[PDB]
RNA sequence: AAUGGCACAAGGGUGCUUGACUGGGAGACAAACAAGUCGCACAGGUAGGAAACUAGAGCAUAGUGAUCCGGUGGUCCGC
RNA sequence: UAUAUCGGUAGGGGAGCAUUCCAGCGACGUAGAAGGGAAAAGGGCGACUUUUUCUGGAGUUUCUGGAAAAGCAAA
RNA sequence: UACCGAUGGAGUGAGGGCAUGGGUGCUAAGGUCCAUGUCCGAGAGGAGAAGAAUCCGGACCACCGGCUAAGGUCCCGAAA
RNA sequence: AGGGUAGGGGUGAAAGGCUAAUCAACUUGGAGAUAGCUCGUACUCCCCGAAAUGCAUUUAGGUGCAGCCUGUUGGAUGU
RNA sequence: ACUGGAAAGUAUGGCCGAAGAGCAUGAAAGCUGCGUAUCCGACAUAUCCCUGAGUAGCGCGGGACACGAAUCCUGUGUGAAUGGCGGGGCCCAUCCCGUAAGGCUAAAUACUCCCGAGAGACCGAUAGUGAACCAGUACCGUGAGGGAAAGGUGAAAAGAACCUCGAACAGAGGAGUGCAAUAGACCCUGAACCCGUCUGCCUACAAGCGGUAGGAGCGCCAGGUGUGACUGCGUGCCUUUUGCAUAAUGAACCUACGAGUUACUGUUUGUGGCAAGGUUAAUUGUUAGACAAGGAGCCGAAGCGAAAGCGAGUCUUAAAAGGGCGCCAGUCACGAGCAGUAGACGCGAAACCAAGUGAUCU
RNA sequence: UAAGGGCAGACGGUGGAUGCCUAGGCUCUCGGAGGCGAAGAAGGACGUGAUAAGCUGCGAAAAGCUGCGGGAAUCGGCACAUACGAAUUGAUCCGCAGAUAUCCGAAUGGGGCAACCCGUCAGGCCCCUGACACAUGAAUUUUCAUGAGCGAACGCGGGGAACUGAAACAUCUCAUUACCCGUAGGAGAAGAAAACAAGUGAUUCCCUCAGUAGUGGCGAGCGAACGGGGAU
């Protein structure tokens, strides 16, 4: 193709819907709005959380809990991806190839099965036991 | 309606006059009234992914190569601007009938001045190649340095 | 303009792992000697928003 | 850009108004009146295409009745006899023979006169 | 209140008692939602009883009302 | 290829026509453009489209894609 | 032959007549309130003189072909 | 003849009279106030096709959620 | 050379090009004119020991801060310290940070009555400014104020000498000009409604939405076209309704005008690019919108718990899977649907408030 | 027999649709510039041409006067005009610099119903005319300098609604908006820690943080900052 025979992919562009333009289109007259009432008028809008005057669910239910400000949340990294990164080293904690100046916690879902010394901010007890069983070490710093 | 110059006074009293009820003179129903849902100033730019743009560029170049409109020529310079010399170059390359696009490695002011007045000729730098410009011309002419630049800068 | 979250909804609802809405049962604040122990424990437990009330709770939470 | 389809909008009306020639008074040329008249006529035409078949069958039956009474029978007796004998000539052909080929109608009647 | 149930009584007495329990809710009924109803298993420690067994209040169905803000008792987080 | 199906208001879905402008590719025009009158023909169907002639006396248009001040019978 | 899950878009939330079972009313109302069907609503065609829902019958388009329904066959008006 | 009293303000031998043919003022602006109300809503062909019920509501000619329609999908079950 | 009233058109054959932008010219011009690319050019006149007291702080009443009673401000009443003093969301202690009650300060930012040069998938005379022209004019009002309609002969006025009818150009018929006067001053084109004349057919015994389906005769020009004796069927349309020929609503008619649009943010979906990753924003560089940079940020990648926290587990428990929630391909765009915020499909109140104009009527 | 009528075609009338056309609008970009005025403004009144002036220009020197530079044959403005003149001893025109510049208007000698009436003191004419001066207020020591009024938006400051939303409404919202008033500049404001934070290092603006923390008849709603990336 050139500029003279351009063609979009099949089904990529669709024509817009145009209402209030006659009977044959199926969208004229009342123009998809029904007959009367509030919803038929220009400028009608739905009040969010309004149910006709019945007490809404967001007022019927109670508030609960609180959110801690200084919440230390770790990014989880598992043994399976540790072994995947190991199989193209034996000294992890690079982890940029991920995170971006974050705190990392090593978790035990797969298996290490290698001899690695892993440096991370946190480990689980199962993860520590797994890496030491496979013959590794932890640097919790 | 809010930008017309008439006043907001009720033209006729609400009841009793025997005609249609009327508000102010800026109504779209009245001759000289408001334009409803007319044009507003707009910005038509949108985003395409960089990799999508690169793919489109390479597709245009591949299409030119497959359809055999790419001619590689030697680099040339002009001591003084001269339209006749560029016309002769186009005639010798057999590109002077339809639209042609020459791709140059650098500015080459004398060459640009020479090609300025020719009607079916376009010039472009190698590093500024885009899909529209590549596709808009029947013939593509490259120099050796332009080929090197395009290969280095638009690969994969 | 960007959509604004409803403050009451953001104080009353929470998202679960598989995109469900977590909520607290509401009949247990101040008349509890009369009620039944099993009733009170079932109101203590954390419930989920009904499917018909979903997308309304989502509109309140800005479809999040 | 600004788009006003002046020529197409007028041409639609002119095409329809060529169809309302011959109407009475304002119904031929006044457009809202003329367009109103033309659509009601179209509903009539749909109905009358159906009614034309009944009208022509009734005319055939009346002509066959007269010719059969000339021959000595009635329509119902003649048609019963034809159906019993298995003659498949329809009422249009029978009416045409009765009006224009009385000898052929007579031979048909004589075939089932037994 | 009315209706349904009730002789092995669910009706009436005696003795001992506090199961008018703690951790609970396989599974159902009912239902716009909110609400509502019946009901486990097993563990801990008891009451009655020779034991088996029963006891998570009352023959059952009315006896109330959300959220927000406050009060009291117990036990994780902000400066 | 068969069978089945094809009345419809509110309403949902699908596929198209015309209009103004733009890009690319083609074209037409004082040996007569657009517009206006008359006539003829066409379309699974239709929105609409071609052709002939008179008036007219200078601009118009095909296809593919793009964008809308994108269609009136009642207020 | 299209019943459920999940999702996108709705409209409707003034109903009415007939038959059947009832309440109300006066065993009145083209009355009113429920229930079960049905039709009009949103349904053209045929008979009943002319009638929203009574009787027959669900219209893709064309036909100057044929058979039937309800109901009819002395004339207006098809057929004894 | 000249002058003074200015908007719910003036003036009223009091009628809610009069205040430039306007009175339980006029002009311009906020302003396209708001109107759960009435009216109106324009090209074409094809496929499908309702409801006028329940619950709640300062609710009853409005609206929310069910019920009933439609598009696209995955399951077997619907009559 | 051809057509033409007139070539810039078409067909040949040439030339210029740092100039093939444009406008004008009797039709559409790189080479007819003004210009354009490029280069040159100004007599002037302009522009470039001390350390801030009615303070810090405090009571009462208020205000501004995102905040509807910490920091900041103060009407009223009070009132220190000089290593000391202030803040870190109310108060205390430690710690940390700072040094009030004095002042000045460019840039990056906001705007367009005005001047110069440019542009538009903006309008094209009921549009676009109210205003293309006599426009804030005419007109209306005591006043404040409100507020129109109105463009086009022809290339060139060559804008019709003279004749005829007529009192007269009132108007016309000629002649003449001109490509054209049915371009003759209201002048390009010249539609509808509405109004006439001529020709063809029908019509004075006939009764309802005016059509529709049949069907002679007559009349025109070779199977077309006009009319329509006579026959069957037929209570307009819109809207609102359980239901409208309805004696419910609405329209004199025609032409023109007139009503789901756009922005942002979500969500679903069609189609795409990359893919365990996906994507840049503001902005910057080069040449002049394009190309390249820019990873801040956002989403995904692990959940459970109010939370500390633990983690394919976790919460509840003294403990038990006894129960709950979880384990057992995304992301960025383009097109479309829908939602919210904006006047948000259009027209329509009675009113409310602010600032002005009116006692020439009464 | 058509008094009249109906339908069709042709040809006219009216009217001004449509098509084509337009420098008249609309939205912007870039670069400048961002005032005018007591040396009298903006905006007006009356005049001014050979011939009445509707616009334009100009001001009793009145479609114009002078000089320098540019240029070289027509010019004497426009509303479909002629006459009569100017001009190669260089008109007209163009750039720059000058001259004149009535009356009103802040209006300023006093008044006043704008474009008018009436004056005083000195000076030059002869009841009456032409050139001066003669306002106020804050500075200055009578002299001197400034100010006043008008005007686009943007800035700062003083006052400050309501309709509306909350499906009623009073806290709240609309909104520290409309509007009134005062006052700068080419920009203004802010700005150099008695700061943020739990290491940074003055202001201002942009992208994020984030519809997050908070706030709220905890309703409708409102809504940061730290940090990070930039402009500077
Ligand atoms: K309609
Ligand atoms: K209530
Ligand atoms: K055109
Ligand atoms: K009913
Ligand atoms: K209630
Ligand atoms: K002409
Ligand atoms: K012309
Ligand atoms: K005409
Ligand atoms: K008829
Ligand atoms: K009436
Ligand atoms: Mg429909
Ligand atoms: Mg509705
Ligand atoms: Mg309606
Ligand atoms: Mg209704
Ligand atoms: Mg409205
Ligand atoms: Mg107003
Ligand atoms: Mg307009
Ligand atoms: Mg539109
Ligand atoms: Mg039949
Ligand atoms: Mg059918
Ligand atoms: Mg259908
Ligand atoms: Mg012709
Ligand atoms: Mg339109
Ligand atoms: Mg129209
Ligand atoms: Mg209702
Ligand atoms: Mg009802
Ligand atoms: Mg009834
Ligand atoms: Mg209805
Ligand atoms: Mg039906
Ligand atoms: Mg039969
Ligand atoms: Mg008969
Ligand atoms: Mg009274
Ligand atoms: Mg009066
Ligand atoms: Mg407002
Ligand atoms: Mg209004
Ligand atoms: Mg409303
Ligand atoms: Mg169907
Ligand atoms: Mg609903
Ligand atoms: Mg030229
Ligand atoms: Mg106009
Ligand atoms: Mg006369
Ligand atoms: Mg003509
Ligand atoms: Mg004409
Ligand atoms: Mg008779
Ligand atoms: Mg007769
Ligand atoms: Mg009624
Ligand atoms: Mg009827
Ligand atoms: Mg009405
Ligand atoms: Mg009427
Ligand atoms: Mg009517
Ligand atoms: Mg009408
Ligand atoms: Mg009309
Ligand atoms: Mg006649
Ligand atoms: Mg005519
Ligand atoms: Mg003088
Ligand atoms: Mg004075
Ligand atoms: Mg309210
Ligand atoms: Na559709
Ligand atoms: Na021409
Ligand atoms: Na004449
Ligand atoms: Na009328
Ligand atoms: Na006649
Ligand atoms: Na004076």
């Amino acid at each position: 193709m050139n500029l003279s025979s351009l063609k979009p992919a099949e089904g990529a562009v669709k024509s817009r819907k145009r209402i209030g333009r006659g009977p044959g289109s199926g969208l004229g007259g009342t123009s998809t709005r029904g007959h009367k009432g509030a919803k038929s008028r220009s400028g009608y809008s739905k009040k969010i959380g309004f149910e006709g005057g019945q007490m809404p669910i967001q007022r019927r239910l109670p508030k609960f809990g609180f959110k801690n400000i200084n919440r230390v949340e770790y990014k989880p990294i598992n043994l399976s991806v540790l072994q995947t990164l190991s199989e193209a080293s034996v000294e992890d904690l690079i982890a940029a190839g991920v995170s971006r100046n974050s705190l990392v916690k090593i978790l035990a879902n797969g298996t290490v099965t290698t001899a690695l010394t892993v440096e991370a901010h946190a480990f689980s007890k199962t993860a520590e036991e797994a890496i030491v069983r496979a013959g590794g070490s932890v640097v919790k710093l | 309606r809010s930008e017309l110059s008439g006043s907001t006074r009720k033209l006729i009293r609400q009841k009793g006059s025997g005609g249609a009820r009327r508000g102010d003179i800026n109504s779209p129903l009245l001759s000289g009234g408001a334009r409803v849902f007319g044009p507003r100033p707009r910005n038509y730019s949108f985003k395409l992914n960089k990799k999508l743009k690169a793919l489109a560029r390479r597709s245009a170049l591949s299409y030119k190569a497959k359809n055999n409109e790419i001619i590689v020529v030697e680099d040339f310079n002009f001591d003084a601007p001269k339209t006749k010399a560029f016309k002769a170059i186009s005639a010798a390359l057999k590109v002077g009938e339809k639209k042609v696009l020459y791709v140059l490695p650098e500015v080459n002011k004398n060459v640009y001045l020479s090609a300025r007045n020719l009607p079916n000729t376009n010039l472009i730098l190698a590093n500024l190649i885009n899909t529209y410009t590549v596709l808009a011309s029947k013939n593509l002419v490259l120099t050796e340095r332009s080929v090197a630049v395009v290969n280095e800068l638009f690969k994969a | 303009p960007k959509l604004k979250t409803n403050s009451g909804a953001k104080k009353r609802f929470a998202l679960t792992g598989t995109g469900k809405i977590k909520r607290k049962h509401a009949f247990k604040s101040h008349i509890l000697t009369k009620k039944t122990k099993k009733q009170k424990r079932n109101l203590t437990y954390f419930s989920t928003v009904h499917k018909v009330d979903e997308n309304a709770v989502k509109q309140l939470l800005c479809l999040r | 850009p600004r788009s006003v389809n002046h020529v197409a909008s007028r041409a639609k009306r002119k095409r329809i108004l060529k169809l309302t020639r011959g109407y009475f008074g304002a119904r031929k040329n006044v457009w809202t009146v003329a367009k109103n008249t033309w659509e009601k006529g179209l509903t009539y035409a749909y109905r009358d295409r159906k009614s034309k078949k009944r009208n022509f069958r009734a005319l055939w039956i009346q002509r066959i009745n007269a010719a059969a009474r000339l021959e000595g029978m009635s329509y119902s007796r003649l048609m019963g006899a034809l159906h019993a004998n298995g003659i498949e000539i329809n009422r249009k052909v029978l009416a045409d023979l009765a009006m224009n080929h009385p000898e052929a109608f007579r031979a048909i009647v004589a075939k089932v006169k037994n």
